[PDB]
């Protein structure tokens, strides 16, 4: 094939040239985004029971879902939450691979025929099904300046006349309300209620007669009498749409004439559906609009479309509201394509600079200047085919597969030039039989280099997800390479390189390229005097060898293991968790406090905070809150001191002064729709119905376990809440029947002034939105409050709610937890320090087989992830390192051969693992894919120092010896070009302390160190290897 | 609300034997509550932990303390069924004609999860068995609702 | 056919007839599914020591053993051999006609008494300035 | 059943139209609500694209919106189904 | 009774019964007991 | 109608520049294509 395209360059040029057009098509039609669908399908059931406590929602919705959530397909666990706010979360993770439109529709199916066995209120609510796995491109904020408005104000304004053209802006594929629309709120008073003999059964049978539509029909409609004119529809009681018309709903008529309207006995103004959320924004109430990015949509034009809509909506604003955006991934992708791109663009600089170091002519260095583009244009098109984005996964595959696309262009080229030198033949003969002697061993690389990455991708879950990304990009990447090496180079080498004097090595030239050539070629000599005498004692150096091998064992055990490097994404989160049964306010003065630092303390690297009281991710009581800090530009926060990690330490530390309030900052993790995936997720189930109580007992039993062993087990805490204290009343039902007062009339007026209800619908402005009747605050505080309130008997006489009930206090579950239908309390941890997440997850299982009958246990999250995706990792090692032998024993013809050159698979390894343990990073995913890179490239050039050694001893007849120290010393220039070029390309990555410096620090480190020991040692150590293993088996 | 008396209030929940024991040497307050009233005396009594309120009554701990309702670690005890507990608390005078805001005696709430031996304990050290809740019923009125035939047999 | 797609179609002309059908065919639990006629295989369930009768053996299969096994994949159908137990009260004609009552006030009052209310919240949001006590009111629970 | 086209538009289509969004493959929408009380909300999809993915994917938006709606609505029941403009024949029937 | 779903594996379906089986069997009242009285798949299993 | 039009001058362009380099692969050369290519406004006129 080589020899094809030398007599034919423009078939080899229109083969490039439709490669060309092919990746700029790609470049400009591919998707791009921060990360790709890593996570697996999960899809979110959510519902509401205004009022309704954690054991309420659980026993009518939660358990009643569960049980009808059968024939669904593909269907890994299922965990739900039921907490006393009157919320139920029921998620269904699902395979990885499936279908998550298919996954969704057929939970949605299953729900749809359980609506009718779930309570009126629930199914008046309605119960939503959601996609939960996918994460945000951006958080718009609104907030209002001149305190004209409150959050809920602000709200009504985003839901209403932004939230819908934020929808249908392009590539926007989800948006959701931070707060909600109006709500027609009746502020129901006992006092008044009493005075006029009525309940909160008559507010709601009012408000249902009175605020409804009606259907009339039509005058002069079908069958009609025969002679009819006109035909027009009748209009008959429609919706009201005021808190006036609210006001005068009448309630009841005295005897004298008076009118009792619901204004008489209620406030009615237009407020939140939910007020368990305060969202401020520096202190000034605030909402927002959570924005997620479209399937196969472009991240950076999404972005500027939205910015786009915001501004056209500029005028028609109120006085004080503004934009804002604490959250923004965009930003950071803008920076990850230049930083990626500048990359690429300085490695072909490098290049340039390096083919004309040691070949010294123009026509040389254009050659690679042609040929890596044109590979790098062909892998965007190969991604392109397989369905791939442009994410930082994808982007840094590109970056460390440099290292092989650079060696291809270099190898081919610096061959040919050495071949024209030594024997003296013009550019067109000298590309045939250089090409002659390295076109087999291209190809057996492309084979080998196959068997590296491509098991890759066969991992299972989350990590596989990740690992399948670099696998695609590196195997394509290397792929094209090798095309581009034997079609399109051999072409511009045979028409573009001058032909070059026999025994010419640039030594007749003056200046620096004249001492540069002899320099150069006298330490060619003593390289090769070198490995003579390294030859003459090989023993010695398989005990280096051994030493080498057992430091890199070493070191592997010592390195500590991580998913991802955190990133200073110009943001980061404080959470604040307050003692069990604490109020809103005490919540907020801690959040105002924690506010009050950042912009005081932290004033030249804040920009914002975003102080959310009463949230929580696994909860939202009103003790728990968070506060979600935004930080200035990456160019305004200039040290390591004003970084996320270094204020992170700061605020902790100054946090930990105030008293009744538990308050951490963390930064934000690499994927942030998956987490920290470092430690475990323990399950602890209840397998013969116990109960609640005797569940708590068992996981305050593994608690108490788990602290005996420190030095396996840490940070070993539940996900759940604690029992709380609660008001249990017990409606006497005697003395409700001898007074003649009816449980519906008792648990309505309880339910509806306390907890809330939800009556009915009316049009505001163009726009349906809900009415709440509800107790105005001061009457629903304190137990002395449930006295104060009157239900009507038949015979007309009000009696008290104390008439009729007794009271109590007793513990119970604010958030009650399920797993696979059963109930359960989720345990988290992470392995001690040296121990590794295998060996605490064991210990956990053994802790848990020593607790009470009828106590079980499962792992969920990412423990489910690593445990089934750990036993493929023996066998897809296997299959790579069988395949490399069975490749290279069919290049070389020799079953013994082929290991001299796996043998250099070490030399590379244990640099990245000195780089990477002196300068204190992780073993991550990053560091893990630029050892194979390392290997890769190592093993490359060991099989073209072997190839070249063996052919000269087949084919010319030279001794073992002889064909070694002639191999290597036809491989040094070209090995020593690469590394040269390599090692200076992935410099600004190691030194790199921007934005993504986290990914870049982990790739740069990894593949620097190792690159520098692959280099030093194998051009000593491949010699040995081949000498040894010919010598062994004859 | 003092620093080591909302750690015993924890301690004596939770029933760590071995911190209360610490936190008694270190002068925790005994009396010290939560928002509905409730001492770790209360807290010791309801989850049914023995060894924390035989060293609480040791401490000087108020065994007549009631919450916002009324309610006495003896009530707790009698309802839960703790019958170590209950004698403990009546041996160092525990009032056992004890009434809450409803008018509900420890032998109501006995009687009414039907604890046999909490009933004979409590009527050993002088339950008035014709004490009256709110809403006029007694500990028989009770037992015959229930359909509990021992119990009814012993209120006799 | 994509069994998948068929489910759908048929389930979404379902949801159209289910608001007509009677309240006592939607509360009793209408179900579309995507199986074989005929058995893949029987897991039987028996007491070696005779400790559970025949009614106490269907009940555990029920309540601890069919759910798990209606969620795993493949599973289209799983038919329970017996019946999971249900609070049975078998009224009796002369006693109800001696108390001038009927089935109507046996079922209103277990509907009554027999419930599982929304109560609020002690200090409840929106709460007032300076409040300090929040917990949840827990009224009438389902009889056990 | 009973509501003119404006409270139908309202409290339905909008409802409907503003939860129909970041579906795949969705070249435009049109709809239409009149005095009868009915709506219908046309998606139009891109050539080549699965009508039956493109029907799931709309009903599973719908189901966000369904509460949202009035009861009478839910009550008549919303169908989601793959539909076209013109007729393939009019099959005729008469009595001689 | 279980039935096979439309398309799913026969042996793939009753390997992942047996697993979810194995994971209740610990927490049964003493005497109760799961037997095998029919099942399709072992012919299958055999018979290839 | 409107995506029709404005997606053809695209089609054309892309269409002779395939069969530009198709003609340049299978000749090996640059002048016989740029000879031959030069064809198209004669049938293309009489078209319209
Ligand atoms: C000091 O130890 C605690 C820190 C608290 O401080 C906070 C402010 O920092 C946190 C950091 C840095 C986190 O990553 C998480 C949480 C917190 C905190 O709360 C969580 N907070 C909760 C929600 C609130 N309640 C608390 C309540 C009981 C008062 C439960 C925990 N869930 C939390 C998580 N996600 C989950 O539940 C699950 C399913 C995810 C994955 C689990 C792994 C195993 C963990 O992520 C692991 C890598 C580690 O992060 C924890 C072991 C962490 O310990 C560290 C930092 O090593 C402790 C949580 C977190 O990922
Ligand atoms: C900024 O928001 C992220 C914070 C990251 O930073 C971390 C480091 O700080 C955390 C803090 C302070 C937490 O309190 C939690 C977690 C994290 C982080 O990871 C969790 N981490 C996980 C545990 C791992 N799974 C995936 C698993 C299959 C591998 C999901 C994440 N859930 C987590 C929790 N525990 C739960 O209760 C579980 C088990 C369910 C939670 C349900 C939520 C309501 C939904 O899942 C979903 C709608 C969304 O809310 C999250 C996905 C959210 O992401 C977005 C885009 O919003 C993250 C919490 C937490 O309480
Ligand atoms: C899951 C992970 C992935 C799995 C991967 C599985 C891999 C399957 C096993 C294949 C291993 C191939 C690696 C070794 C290739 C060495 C080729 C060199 C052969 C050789 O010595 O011949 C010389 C050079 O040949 C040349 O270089 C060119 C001429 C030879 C062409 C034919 C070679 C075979 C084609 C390569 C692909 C084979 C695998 C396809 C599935 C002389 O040349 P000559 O005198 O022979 O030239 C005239 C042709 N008649
Ligand atoms: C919708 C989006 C569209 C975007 C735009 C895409 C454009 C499509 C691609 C266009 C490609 C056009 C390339 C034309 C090259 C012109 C070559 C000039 C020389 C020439 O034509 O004269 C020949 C001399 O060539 C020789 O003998 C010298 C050959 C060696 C030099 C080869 C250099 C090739 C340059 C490649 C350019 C790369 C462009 C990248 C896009 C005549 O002699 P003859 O060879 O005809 O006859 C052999 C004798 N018997
Ligand atoms: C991080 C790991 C630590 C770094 C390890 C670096 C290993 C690679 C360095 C190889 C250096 C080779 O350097 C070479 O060594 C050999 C010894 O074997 C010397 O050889 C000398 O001793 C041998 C003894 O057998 C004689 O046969 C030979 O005549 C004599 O010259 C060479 O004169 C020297 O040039
Ligand atoms: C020339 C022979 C080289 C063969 C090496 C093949 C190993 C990689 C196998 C594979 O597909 O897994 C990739 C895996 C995914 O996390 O990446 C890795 O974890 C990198 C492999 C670690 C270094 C191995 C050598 C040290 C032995 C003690
Ligand atoms: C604004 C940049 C768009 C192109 C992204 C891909 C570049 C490698
Ligand atoms: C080194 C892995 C392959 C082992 C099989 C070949 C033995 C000569
Ligand atoms: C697979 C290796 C066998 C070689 C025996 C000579
Ligand atoms: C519009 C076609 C012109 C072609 C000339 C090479």
């Amino acid at each position: 094939m080589p020899n094809f395209f030398i007599d034919r360059p423009i078939f080899a040029w229109v083969i490039a040239i439709i490669i060309m057009l092919a990746g700029g098509l790609a470049i400009l039609k591919l998707p791009v985004a921060q990360y790709p669908t890593i996570a697996p399908p999960a899809v979110t059931i959510s519902a509401s029971y205004p009022g309704a406590d954690a054991k309420t929602v659980q026993d009518t919705v939660t358990q009643v879902i569960e049980q009808n959530m059968n024939g669904i397909d593909n269907l890994m666990y299922m965990s739900s939450n039921s907490d006393s706010t009157g919320t139920v979360q029921i998620t269904l993770t699902f395979e990885s691979g499936t279908d998550a439109d298919i996954a969704q529709v057929q939970v949605q199916n299953k729900l749809q025929l359980a609506m009718p066995l779930l309570p009126q209120e629930v199914q008046q609510q309605g119960v939503s099904v959601e996609k939960s796995s996918s994460s945000f491109l951006m958080v718009v904020g609104v907030i209002n300046t001149d305190g004209t408005m409150t959050q809920e104000d602000i709200s009504d304004y985003v839901a209403a006349n932004m939230k819908d053209a934020i929808s249908r802006t392009s590539g926007v594929g989800d948006v959701q309300l931070f707060g909600s629309q109006y709500a027609m709120r009746i502020w129901m008073n006992p006092n008044e209620l009493n005075k006029f003999q009525l309940t909160p059964v008559d507010v709601i049978t009012a408000i249902k007669a009175q605020n409804a539509q009606v259907a009339a029909g039509q005058l002069g409609g079908t069958p009609p009498v025969k002679g009819q004119q006109l035909n027009a529809s009748i209009i008959a009681q429609t919706r009201l749409t005021s808190t006036e018309e609210f006001g005068k709903i009448l309630l009841k008529v005295n005897q004298d004439g008076s009118r009792v309207l619901l204004r008489d006995v209620a406030k009615i103004e237009l407020g939140g559906e939910n007020y368990d959320i305060i969202a401020e924004f520096n202190g000034q109430p605030a909402s927002g609009l959570g924005i997620k990015l479209a399937t196969g949509a472009n991240a950076l034009d999404t972005a500027a479309a939205i910015r786009a809509e915001l501004a056209k909506m500029e005028p028609f604003f109120p006085s004080g509201l503004k934009i804002v955006y604490p959250y923004d991934t965009t930003p950071f992708v803008k920076i990850s394509i230049h930083e990626v791109v500048k990359t690429l663009v300085e490695a072909i600089i490098l290049v340039f600079l390096v083919m004309y170091l040691f070949l010294q002519n123009f026509r040389a260095t254009l050659i690679p200047t042609i040929a890596v583009p044109v590979v790098l244009l062909g892998t965007f098109a190969v991604l392109a085919a397989f369905g791939f984005s442009i994410n930082t996964l994808t982007m840094f595959g590109m970056v460390l597969a440099i290292g092989l696309l650079v060696d291809d262009a270099i190898v081919v080229v610096e061959n040919v030039e050495r071949v024209m030198a030594e024997e003296g033949l013009p550019p067109k003969e000298a590309t045939r039989k250089s090409m002659g002697q390295i076109q087999g061993a291209l190809v057996g690389i492309a084979m080998v280099l196959s068997a590296v990455f491509v098991p890759m991708a066969f991992f299972g879950g989350s990590t596989g997800a990740i690992y399948r990304q670099f696998s695609i990009t590196i195997v394509s990447a290397m792929a094209l390479s090798v095309l581009v090496a034997l079609i399109l180079t051999p072409a511009l080498c045979a028409t573009m390189l001058k032909p070059i004097a026999k025994g010419d090595h640039g030594e007749g030239k003056k200046g620096f390229f004249g001492w540069f050539n002899r320099m150069f070629e006298k330490s060619t000599h003593h390289y090769t005097d070198s490995v003579g005498g390294i030859l003459r004692s090989t023993g010695r150096y398989l005990v280096l060898y051994l030493i080498i091998v057992v430091g890199m064992a070493y070191l592997f055990v010592r390195l500590p293991s991580s998913f991802l490097p955190d990133e200073d994404q110009g943001v980061f989160m404080t959470m604040v968790q307050l003692p069990a049964g604490a109020t809103q306010e005490r919540t907020q003065k801690v959040l105002n406090e924690v506010t009050h630092y950042y912009l005081t303390k932290e004033k030249n690297n804040v920009e914002s905070v975003f102080a959310v009281n009463g949230f929580g991710f696994a909860g939202r009581p009103q003790n728990t809150g968070i506060a979600f800090v935004s930080l200035k530009d990456w160019a305004d926060r200039p040290g390591e001191e004003n970084k996320v990690e270094a204020i992170t330490m700061r605020a902790t530390r100054a946090f930990s002064q105030i008293k009744d309030a538990m308050v951490f900052a963390f930064n934000l993790p690499a994927i942030v729709e998956l987490g920290t995936a470092t430690g475990f997720d323990f399950e602890l189930i209840d397998q013969a119905g116990l109960g609640h109580e005797k569940l708590t007992q068992a996981r305050n039993q593994l608690l108490a376990e788990a602290a005996k062993h420190p030095d396996m087990l840490t940070s070993v805490r539940p996900n759940g809440l604690e029992d709380t204290p609660q008001f249990k009343i017990d409606i006497d039902q005697e003395k409700a029947q001898a007074l003649g007062v009816s449980i519906n009339d008792i648990n309505t007026t309880l339910g509806a002034a306390w907890g809330g209800s939800y009556v009915n619908d009316f049009i505001d402005r163009g726009r349906v939105k809900k009415v709440y009747v509800m107790s105005e605050a001061k009457y629903r505080m304190l137990p002395d409050d449930i006295g104060d309130w009157y239900v009507r008997a038949a015979d007309g006489q009000m009696v008290p709610f104390s008439a009729f009930s007794s009271s109590r206090w007793e513990y119970g579950s604010p958030r009650l937890e399920r797993y696979n239908g059963l109930p359960s309390m989720e345990i988290l941890g992470q392995a001690a320090p040296g121990k590794s997440t295998g060996e605490a997850m064991e210990l956990m299982e053994q802790l848990a087989s020593k607790l009470p009958t009828g106590v079980g246990y499962d792992w969920t999250g990412m423990s489910y992830q690593e445990r089934l995706s750990g036993n493929q990792a023996p066998s897809l090692y296997a299959i790579s390192l069988i395949v490399v032998f069975l490749c290279l024993a069919a290049l070389y013809e020799s079953w013994s051969i082929p290991f001299s050159v796996m043998l250099v698979v070490p030399l590379g390894v244990i640099g990245a693992l000195l780089a990477a343990t002196f300068r204190g990073l992780t073993n991550d995913v990053y560091f893990q894919v630029g050892l194979l890179t390392t290997i890769g490239l190592s093993a490359k050039n060991a099989i073209l120092i072997v190839e070249f050694a063996k052919d000269l001893m087949d084919k010319e007849g030279k001794g073992l010896i002889e064909a070694t120290l002639d191999a290597v010393r036809m491989r040094l220039r070209p090995i020593l070009m690469t590394s040269l070029a390599f090692i200076l390309g992935v410099m600004p990555l190691v030194i790199s302390t921007g934005a993504g410096s986290g990914a870049q620090n982990a790739v740069g480190t990894g593949v620097m160190g190792g690159m520098v020991t692959a280099t030093v040692l194998a051009i000593f150590f491949v010699p040995v290897f081949f000498v040894v293993v010919r010598r062994r088996f004859s | 609300g003092s620093d080591l008396g909302k750690k015993l209030l924890e301690a004596a929940r939770a029933g760590r034997d071995d911190e209360v024991r610490i936190l008694m040497a270190n002068g925790a307050d005994v009396n010290a509550a939560d928002v509905v009233g409730w001492t770790p005396l209360h807290l010791a009594a309801y989850w049914g932990h023995l060894e924390i309120v035989e060293v609480l009554l040791k401490n000087g701990a108020d065994v007549n303390a009631y919450d916002t309702l009324g309610s006495t670690p003896l009530h707790l005890a009698a309802h839960f069924g703790h019958l170590e507990i209950v004698e403990v608390l009546l041996k160092n005078g525990a009032d056992v004609n004890a009434k809450d805001d409803n008018g509900i005696t420890p032998l109501h709430l006995a009687a009414n999860r039907g604890h046999l031996e909490i009933v004979e304990v409590l009527l050993k050290y002088g339950a008035d068995v014709n004490a009256q809740d709110k809403f006029g019923k007694t500990a028989f009125d009770i037992s015959i609702n229930n359909g509990n035939e021992d119990l009814a047999e012993i209120l006799q």
